[PDB]
């Protein structure tokens, strides 16, 4: 059924809003972790959907758009997969993450460069789950180096102490 | 009210968070309680672990 | 290696080996009752000879307890965490903003915060409106061929402010 | 802002550790500690908090209730 | 000259550890704090060495008398049904069948 | 393309008859313009070129590297004011007009039937860059980096011209066509690999290689902005466009005498990418970067697998793209600092909240991030090398983690943590050096979207 | 992330925890009453006595202000300085 | 109580325990009184530089620069070529290359004999 | 859709489940709701578009060709005659890689469709893939970048003459 | 509330709408891991039983 | 595969002896988990270190959040010295830090019981290599004991802290995380365990001492770390003997290496290269 | 375990080894025995898509749970005595690997000791 | 009296430059998007016919999108 490849993409697909969102802002928001706890409540659940649906048949499948570079005997599309452990994967890791955007909300209450900071981690979450998603290995390639790339930022986040950015 | 510190005293202790955690903690004592008794016998494997295979002879033409 | 000379004494340097041994022994030396034991005896141990008149002893007792501490010290010790080396470390340099900046804003920004810029204001021409005379005859007088010290004197002479004072005064407040 | 600062010679040191400090150097025969300051940490809501098993066994002053209630039921 | 000059002497820069007025040594693209930090050890330098080496040459050591003495539980080999599991190996699914089948015990 | 080479005729005398305070915007606006008409050719269909009467044609060899320069003249030209601005105004109209002369000939390098025109117009390229570094350089050593780079590229790029007259006077013709259609191999005699020795060794000289890059450095630390960028980019993305030209012909003795090269362009890539570690000269360290991508990039035109040119030209132009922004931050921190070293300009964080995000993406690109083009030019050259000998995979991930390690030690060394209380002059950043920088990047994720275009002719 | 200070609150501390100390004594207990000079004790309690302010405030003091201040006034006046507390 | 804790070139050796630092001599005091004469004249010329309302750069260290300009351009002079120096040039200039040229010489020399046998996993091996 | 000789499938199974509970099956609710709120205005979006564009109508036409002799049938030189005779092997060369690709995507869709059951009801399309493949392996493969169409045929010269010698001198 | 699930289906919209079409007409693309018949089911679309298991002894 | 993890497992088992601050702590615990999960790939179990990935993610997000609460509550003081007692104060996050070191090891028998002795029962029963079953039970002793010393030296002993307290739980949003996730770590660790088609064969049939062994190990490992308290409770001061110093500087590898390699290739780079 | 120990302390000759175990044949000396259940239905049980190493032996219980697991969904916990059936027969057949272990070490142990006796 | 002021570097000059260059990529984004949503809303992409009985149209008309 193509309720299950709807619902698994509008889980990845509900992970951009906020960040155009505070691109294409130009009006000061306040309520931006209200903003990312709604949108990572309703992405789980909608993720606890579809792992309803794969325990209740099996039903693996396989989703793949928009090619480029077909150039050899080889292609590749922006394709990714849902067995069973990207199904029963990313649920774990979105209630992990939504929990840890309450602990932030409550820790870096004083700081007042939050919203950077959501930026980065949520970028950071959209990054690990193209990982744990895909199937065809160059993209496996770009969730790594992404995730390398946010734990560099998110590292160094306190500039200065050159203990941490060491 | 809001909050207030003290010096070099115990400190104050609404009870909301003792009940959370009395609540918690003994929940969890209660699950592992049931699970212990009602469904498992999970620690011990439900089958009896076996002398060497028959301690038998005549098992399928030993040579004597 | 200090601002004011350059050696120190024989008891400075005791007693900076005091302060160091006894922060490792606090370091080693958890629950603390066991810890105000071990101190006193620290204490103890250097009041084993208080009435040291000769030098050469007290210097190679201290080579000793140099060696003997060494032996002995502990690899993380619990530094504070504020201090240089601890967990802090200028942790809230974030929004340690230099304020010689605060200067070049847009004026309506500079519209929004109209009290506090008068202020500052009259506070800048303060400080070049005392420069010249002051500093310059304290900087030609009390200097001798060379300087010779870091530690300068205030504007005891006549009037108005010490010299020397605008970057160590107006330095951000440690919790921006 | 006040802080009241609960005085001074309250302590009137009587704390079972330092108690045990002052007694052995004492026949050490030098009488001489710090002292009066951590009876703060030694009385209290402090002083006989709970032992090493007690902390992670204290499970079972609620449980045993429930468990006759899911025994029963 | 970067692990030692304890920060509490109040110089001017703050990081670098250096004071505006200094010969500014040759390796200073490369002795700073957060590139290399040569503090003094707290034992030796020849005794960690050694101790590491020694430690990670037992390690192997161990490895390969674990490599040459396997432990196994006594079992046997399993009993697939086609033959040692024919038609979902490799392949040839109606040209070569090696006829072995099991006898009970 | 003659209706690209007479409007270009038709800008340079209106800067000259342009009247006071209105030379900027004439030829800013016009050079849009131009590149607008740059994108109209973009039309490279399927089994041929697309050929213009005797002089033109064009390929995805030639086409994505003429948007490129097109594309990039009006960013040269917004990064080449205020360090000219108090100068005279026929003298910044002379200026002006020596760049859009050599933005004329690189054109006519681009869009090259044969290779004796391409040498005519290869040194063409050559003599505007000599004028405009030598006079502006703004340092001690103008003179010097003016010289070694007009002698090193006429030293080298000599005895080509008597190997095309060769090849001209034993096959016929010298179109690219006619050597797609009348070549034969030549096999392993003395004068082949003489030949080849001479006409792959002016390119090596242009690239630069290992053995003669000393060319490089002080012409980009003693150079303006304009000619800069201009000399890194398109001067050595010019002669691996013009290495893949010439390497149709003479294929069976490369496998003979293609074994030195290789081996001194993998073990100076290690080495250059371990000099720009650690030298001072925040300038330089980018100089030395392009250096190592253009050793890779050598390595990958001649180990000649389809593969292995597809990841040529896509690190020619993404590296063309990151070193040109990146020449351009560069001269946005001397602006501030006057200083040009590494360790004195501090900072950054608090101060310019922003213009970070841009060295942060720059260096991200530099770093072979995975959108990037670097990373698709970088992985297909990693992909024919390791099918080339199955073990030189481990002088690739070297140089890749060192690459990251450099690029990021950059950004974090001046740019990460602590003013130095001292400097007390930037000013917040201006409106122009933004706008460079989002007309550098954008047209970079723009095309890291869809970018089947700029793969080569061997799509 | 917000405790407040004073500093008559402060020096009440500071005070207070001198006077706790045992072998001195707070009948002569003041807030100008020298260490060395006039109160007898030797600079070994006086490093105990900056120990104490260390330990109890929670931020390293400089070994070259372990030296020199020998008076509650002047730790009272270093301690608002380190930790920049006024209005 | 220990082996007197030898240094290395890694190991810093503390100004703790040097143990000649205890041999002072008038000399010695007389070295450092001068050292820390140096410090505070250059340290008050900072100063003087570094307060005043009109100045706007940057603070124009001279050290820095002479750092620089002695680290770039002044290392061709000076030069000479001893034994050392050609020798240490070429064994790390070619020494490498001819190493690494000499595996490839064998790699290449394995792998065209090889698939030219045909004893290779070239059943497929597409991407040429 | 497409032509399902050229893009196969193994023919559709749907098995019925038999609750044994009575819950009743939350995922029906949920199911009928999504069917309900969205298929419904979907379809409403898509058929207003379809007469929108069923209004007026344009085409477009697969381009074929003509067929040049050869490049064996052009002389020595023969710049004009090679010219056709050499991009019509190139557009040959194009189909033929996506011919490669299409039967990788066959491929893909057995494993993908057939889960752990692979070895049944697979090895037909391995079968005809390493076929295929080896067909392109002997023929496009060892020629090199600057390919025009002459080292193809000079590789093929080679390779039959090399299996003509060989299976001379062994028959 | 409103905001929050017009946030929600909107995007659900838009991509079920690109799903179907598109995605559909693109012959090898979205493919399943077929459900697994058993052989004591049956058949939505033919329709028929598998024959069962055989028999059991000691069970 | 499970040599590699073996290695992993023991280093950072020995590695957490006398760390006295918290997040290094956990660092070099979950590092030691990560080495049960190459054990795990070590025998041809994927299922398993999948299911262990779940309990274990559920797990440490819960600790660290309990961790940051805890640091945040004294000003980021941030290590074991100078925070001491911690029990009946504010007894939340303390029952938040005893469920989390409980379902460590797998106290018997919860959400950490299943995927890891499952693990190391199917580790048990295999063509293993005769080392790397040793080394992971050593090494799941060693866990039970710094488990027991976070335990111990964060809550019970007598408090050790400065004054001026601002310890605060007028909070609403750290108790509702806390409270989702110690409900995550007590039922959905069981609740993915349990209805998984399972793709490996259950082994169910070991031996006298191969089933209850490993929490013979972790109860042997709790008494032993409780006799190390008892003895640290006096007040002797012997000496570090080398193993104690083996244990500080994280067994010298990242002080000797980062200190050597940054040596070496930058020392060439001036010498060869940049000169 | 023990015999670990015995076969690595002893000698190698009268210990067997796994993985090279059928040495001494099947049919050795039988009474004619081989029935060998097979009760597996092996084309409906790739019908059923199952997996390598359980296309095996004591599946015929796993098809029924697989069966009552997916017919009866929202049951976490109702589904579990067709699962110790299985896990039943899985323990039988863990005896009967076991029997083949100890068989083959007693008629090594026996066949060699009597060629010593007569040797 | 509690609070303070805290000292940031600058807005003005950021936030003007990230304007001008969200409302000039909105400038000509707005119509080309809306222009082509009416482009697949009305006029259509075309159908997959073929060449008919002796018939030789132009070079364009063999392709899908109407704007190509
Ligand atoms: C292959 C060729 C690789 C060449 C790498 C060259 C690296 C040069 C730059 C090193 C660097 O970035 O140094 C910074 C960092 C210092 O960190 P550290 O001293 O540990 O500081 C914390 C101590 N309190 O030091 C480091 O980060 C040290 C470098 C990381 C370790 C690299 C090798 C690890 C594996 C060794 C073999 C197994």
């Amino acid at each position: 059924m193509n309720l299950f490849s709807s619902l698994t993409l509008v889980t990845l697909i509900l992970l951009t809003m906020p960040i155009a969102a505070i691109n294409f802002n130009t009006h000061k928001f306040t309520n931006y972790p209200l903003y990312v706890k709604t949108t990572i409540s309703c992405a789980f659940i909608t993720s606890m959907i579809p792992t309803m649906m794969f325990i209740h048949t099996g039903q693996e499948m396989i989703i793949s758009n928009w090619h480029w570079l077909t150039i050899q005997t080889l292609k590749l599309s922006l394709s990714f997969k849902m067995d069973f452990f990207s199904m029963m994967f990313v649920p774990v890791a979105l209630f992990v993450t939504w929990s840890i955007m309450e602990f932030s909300m409550w820790y870096m209450h004083s700081d007042p460069n939050i919203n950077q900071f959501f930026k980065y981690l949520l970028l950071f979450l959209i990054t690990m789950l193209i990982l744990v998603t895909a199937n065809n290995l160059f993209q496996l390639f770009i969730g790594w180096e992404g995730v390398g790339i946010m734990s560099f930022l998110l590292i160094g986040w306190w500039y200065g102490r050159t203990d941490a950015n060491t | 009210a809001h909050i207030e510190p003290r010096y070099r005293q115990f400190p104050q202790l609404t009870r909301s968070q003792v009940i959370q955690a009395e609540f918690f903690s003994a929940t969890m004592w209660f699950w592992i309680l049931w699970r212990f008794w009602h469904d498992s016998d999970a620690v011990l494997g439900h089958f009896p672990y076996p002398d060497p295979s028959q301690w038998t002879d005549e098992e399928l033409g030993i040579p004597p | 290696f200090l601002p004011s000379a350059a050696y120190l004494t024989h008891q400075q340097k005791v007693l900076q080996l005091y302060k160091r041994a006894l922060r490792h022994l606090e370091s080693r030396c958890v629950h603390r009752d066991k810890y105000r034991y071990f101190a006193c005896l620290l204490r103890a141990r250097f009041d084993e000879h208080k009435n040291e008149k000769d030098m050469v002893k007290a210097t190679q007792l201290l080579r000793e307890a140099e060696k003997e501490f060494w032996h002995g010290q502990h690899p993380q010790p619990y530094i504070f965490p504020e201090s240089p080396g601890g967990t802090s470390y200028e942790r809230y340099e974030c929004y340690k903003v230099p304020e010689w900046c605060l200067d070049d804003w847009h004026p309506s920004e500079k519209a929004m915060y109209p009290d506090y810029f008068a202020k500052r204001e009259q506070w800048k021409k303060l400080r070049r409106e005392s420069w010249e005379r002051e500093v310059k005859q304290l900087q030609e007088e009390t200097p001798v061929g060379g300087p010779r010290t870091e530690a300068l004197p205030p504007a005891r002479k006549q009037g108005d402010l010490p010299p020397l004072w605008w970057h160590i005064v107006t330095r951000p407040r440690e919790r921006p | 802002s006040k802080m009241e600062l609960p005085d001074y010679k309250q302590w009137k040191i009587e704390g079972t550790p330092l108690e045990t400090v002052q007694e052995k150097l004492a026949a050490r025969g030098l009488r001489d500690p710090w002292g009066r300051n951590e009876a703060w940490r030694y009385m209290g809501g402090f002083a006989n908090n709970v032992s090493f098993v007690g902390a992670l066994l204290k499970g079972f002053k609620w449980g045993f209730a429930a468990f006759v209630v899911a025994v029963g039921a | 000259s970067q692990q030692e000059r304890d920060p509490w002497y109040d110089w001017d820069h703050p990081d670098l550890r250096l004071n505006w007025g200094e010969p500014m040594h040759w390796d200073l693209d490369m002795y700073i704090r957060n590139r290399v930090d040569t503090s003094p050890t707290p034992v030796n330098w020849n005794l960690m060495c050694k101790h590491l080496f020694g430690f990670v040459a037992f390690m192997l050591f161990m490895f390969w008398v674990g490599e040459t003495y396997p432990t196994y539980q006594p079992v046997g080999p399993k009993q697939y049904p086609y033959n040692n599991l024919y038609l979902e190996r490799g392949g040839d699914p109606n040209k070569e069948p090696e006829p072995v089948v099991h006898y009970e015990i | 393309m003659l209706k690209y080479i007479i409007p270009t005729m038709m800008l340079m005398p209106l800067t000259w008859l342009s009247k006071n305070s209105m030379i900027w915007i004439n030829t800013t606006l016009h050079s849009l313009l131009i590149s607008l008409t740059s994108l109209l050719l973009l039309n490279q269909f399927g089994d041929n070129s697309l050929n213009f009467s005797l002089t033109f044609f064009s390929d995805s060899l030639s086409t994505p590297l003429l948007i490129l320069t097109m594309w990039l003249l009006p960013l040269m030209l917004m990064a080449s004011q205020h360090h000219l601005s108090k100068e005279n105004l026929a003298r910044k109209k002379l200026f002006i007009s020596m760049l859009i002369l050599l933005q004329l000939f690189l054109i006519m390098t681009f869009t090259a039937t044969e290779l004796i025109f391409f040498y005519i117009m290869f040194e063409a390229t050559l003599v505007p860059t000599l004028i405009i570094i030598t006079r502006w350089g703004n340092q001690t050593e103008r003179l010097n980096a003016g010289l070694y780079f007009l002698f090193y590229t006429l030293a080298g790029s000599l005895p080509l011209l008597v190997a095309l007259i060769y090849i001209q006077n034993t096959m016929g013709s010298l179109n690219f066509l006619i050597l797609q259609y009348w070549v034969q191999p030549m096999p392993n005699s003395w004068s082949n690999t003489f030949m080849w020795l001479a006409c792959m060794m002016a390119f090596m000289v242009k690239m630069p290689l290992y053995g003669l890059h000393l060319w490089l450095p002080k012409a980009h630390v003693e150079a303006p902005i304009a000619g800069s960028m201009v000399l890194a980019a398109i001067l050595l993305k010019l002669g691996g466009y013009g290495m893949m030209r010439i390497t149709l012909l003479l294929n069976p003795i490369t496998d003979f005498m293609a074994y030195p090269f290789i081996m001194l362009s993998l073990w100076g890539m290690i080495m250059t990418s371990s000099i720009c570690l650690r030298q001072t000269d925040l300038k330089s360290l980018i100089a030395y970067s392009s250096v190592s991508h253009m050793a890779l990039v050598i390595v990958a035109i001649l180990i000649q697998t389809p593969w292995s040119y597809m990841g040529a030209t896509a690190l020619m132009i993404a590296h063309g793209l990151t070193s040109s922004m990146l020449f351009c931050l560069a001269n946005s921190n001397y602006e501030r600092v006057h200083s040009r070293t590494m360790i004195l300009a501090r900072g950054l964080q608090t101060l310019l909240p922003l213009m970070a995000a841009w060295w942060l993406l720059a260096s991200l690109t530099n770093l072979a991030l995975p959108p990037s083009i670097n990373l698709i030019g970088e992985l297909f050259v990693v992909m024919s090398t390791f099918s080339w000998s199955n073990i030189t995979i481990i002088l690739m991930g070297l140089n890749m983690v060192i690459t990251a390690l450099y690029s990021l030690y950059m950004l974090i060394t001046t740019q990460r943590g602590k003013h130095t209380h001292h400097i007390n002059n930037i000013l917040p950043s201006f409106t122009r050096e933004n706008a460079l920088m989002s007309l550098h990047m954008l047209p970079l994720l723009l095309l890291s979207l869809n970018p089947k275009i700029i793969l080569g002719p061997l799509y | 992330d917000a405790p407040p200070l004073t500093l008559e609150g402060i020096k009440d501390r500071v005070l207070y925890v001198l006077k706790l100390y045992d072998k001195i004594d707070p009948e002569k207990l003041s807030v100008n009453s020298h260490f060395m000079k006039d109160l007898g004790l030797d600079s070994l309690d006086q490093v105990e006595i900056i120990m104490a302010m260390e330990d109890e405030f929670g931020f390293e003091i400089p070994d070259i202000d372990a030296e020199k201040l020998m008076c509650p006034q002047e730790i009272v006046d270093y301690i608002a300085d380190k930790k920049d507390v006024y209005e | 109580s220990f082996p007197k804790y030898e240094p290395s070139r890694l190991a810093s050796l503390p100004t703790t325990l040097d143990p000649a630092e205890y041999d002072i001599s008038s000399e010695t005091r007389k070295a450092q009184a001068e050292r820390l004469a140096i410090r505070s004249r250059l340290k008050r010329e900072y100063q003087l530089q570094y307060n005043d309302p009109s100045r706007r750069g940057v603070v124009e260290d001279p050290a820095l620069i002479r750092w620089t300009c002695a680290r770039s351009a002044n290392v061709y002079p000076n030069f000479r070529p001893n034994t050392k120096t050609s020798l240490l040039g070429a064994l790390f200039g070619i020494g490498p290359l001819i190493f690494w040229y000499y595996v490839f010489k064998t790699d290449r020399d394995r792998k065209e004999k090889l698939i030219q046998e045909g004893k290779l996993d070239r059943t497929f091996n597409i991407s040429y | 859709s497409w032509d399902k000789d050229v893009y196969p499938e193994p023919p559709r199974r749907t098995p019925a489940p038999s609750p044994q509970t009575s819950l009743p099956n939350p995922i029906t609710y949920l199911t009928k709701a999504f069917d309900l709120l969205v298929d419904r205005p979907v379809t409403l979006v898509r058929e207003f578009i379809e007469r929108q564009h069923a209004k007026n109508k344009y085409y477009y036409y697969h381009r074929e060709f003509r067929r040049v002799p050869d490049i064996t049938e052009c002389h020595e030189k023969d710049v004009l005659c090679m010219f056709e005779a050499e991009m019509q092997w190139k557009r040959d060369y194009k189909v033929d890689q996506e011919i490669v690709n299409i039967i990788q995507e066959r491929l893909k869709a057995c494993q993908q469709r057939e889960g752990e059951s692979h070895r049944q009801n697979c090895a037909k399309e391995l079968q005809q893939f390493t076929q295929v493949v080896k067909a392109y392996q002997d023929r496009y493969h060892d020629l090199g970048a600057h390919y025009s169409a002459r080292k193809c045929l000079a590789k093929q010269k080679q390779r039959m003459l090399a299996e003509r010698k060989a299976t001379k001198e062994a028959a | 509330s409103i905001f929050a699930f017009t946030h929600v289906l909107i995007p659900v919209w838009i991509i079920h709408y690109y799903l179907k079409y598109h995605v559909t007409t693109k012959p090898y693309t979205i493919v399943e891991k077929k459900p697994r018949i058993f052989p004591g089911d049956t058949i939505l679309e033919t329709g028929e039983v598998i024959p069962p298991m055989k028999e059991f002894p000691d069970q | 595969m499970l040599c590699l993890g073996a290695m992993t497992t023991l280093f950072t088992a020995m590695c957490a002896l006398t760390q006295n601050d918290i997040k290094k702590i956990i660092a070099f615990s979950t590092s030691s988990q990560l080495g049960l999960m190459m054990v795990t790939i070590g025998i041809n179990q994927p299922h398993l270190a999948f299911l262990h990935i779940c309990t274990h993610a559920f797990f440490k997000a819960m600790l660290f959040m309990c961790s940051g609460s805890i640091i945040h509550s004294l000003n980021d003081e941030q290590d074991i010295r100078k925070m001491g007692g911690l029990f009946k104060a504010m007894p939340f996050t303390t029952t938040a830090l005893i469920i989390g070191s409980l379902a460590l090891t797998g106290m018997p028998f919860l959400t950490g019981f299943y995927s890891k002795d499952l693990i190391i029962e199917s580790a048990n029963t295999s063509y293993t290599n005769a080392w790397a079953l040793l080394m992971t039970l050593v090494a799941t002793s060693f866990t039970a004991i710094y488990s027991t010393r976070i335990i111990f030296f964060a809550l019970l002993g007598q408090p050790r802290f400065p004054t001026l307290i601002n310890i605060n739980e007028n909070n609403p949003f750290l108790i509702n995380s806390i409270k989702r996730l110690l409900i995550g770590s007590l039922f959905a660790g069981f609740i993915i365990s349990n209805n998984i088609p399972p793709m490996t064969i259950p082994q169910m049939t070991m031996p006298h001492y191969l089933k209850m062994t490993a929490l013979t190990v972790t109860i042997l490992g709790f008494i032993l770390a409780l006799e190390i308290s008892n003895t640290t409770h006096y007040l002797k001061f012997n000496y570090p003997s080398n193993t104690f110093k083996f244990s500080n500087l994280l067994g010298y590898y990242p002080t000797i290496m980062h200190r050597l390699t940054p040596y070496m290739n930058l020392t060439m780079s001036q010498k060869s290269a940049s000169s | 375990g023990a015999h670990l120990a015995r076969r690595y302390l002893g000698d190698a000759s009268v210990e067997p080894e796994p993985l090279r175990m059928p040495t001494f044949p099947p049919d050795y000396g039988f009474p004619e025995r081989k029935e060998r259940e097979m009760v597996a239905t092996q084309q409906e049980m790739n019908d059923a898509q199952l997996v390598l190493q359980q296309r095996d032996y004591c599946a015929h219980y796993l098809i029924r749970f697989l069966k009552c697991k997916r017919d009866s969904f929202p049951n976490f916990l109702a589904c579990k005595h067709e699962q110790h059936d299985w896990d039943y027969c899985e323990h039988l057949d863990y005896v009967k690997r076991m029997k083949e272990f100890e068989r083959e070490r007693r008629l090594l142990q026996r066949k060699k000791r009597r060629e010593q006796r007569e040797a | 009296g509690k609070r303070l002021f805290i000292i940031k570097p600058s807005g003005f000059y950021d936030k003007r430059f990230l304007k001008l260059l969200r409302f000039y990529i909105l400038l000509t984004g707005i119509p080309v998007v809306i222009g082509i949503t009416l482009i697949n809303v009305f006029i259509g992409e075309a159908e997959l016919a073929e060449i008919p009985e002796g018939y030789v149209p132009e070079h364009w008309e063999y392709f899908k999108h109407p704007i190509s």
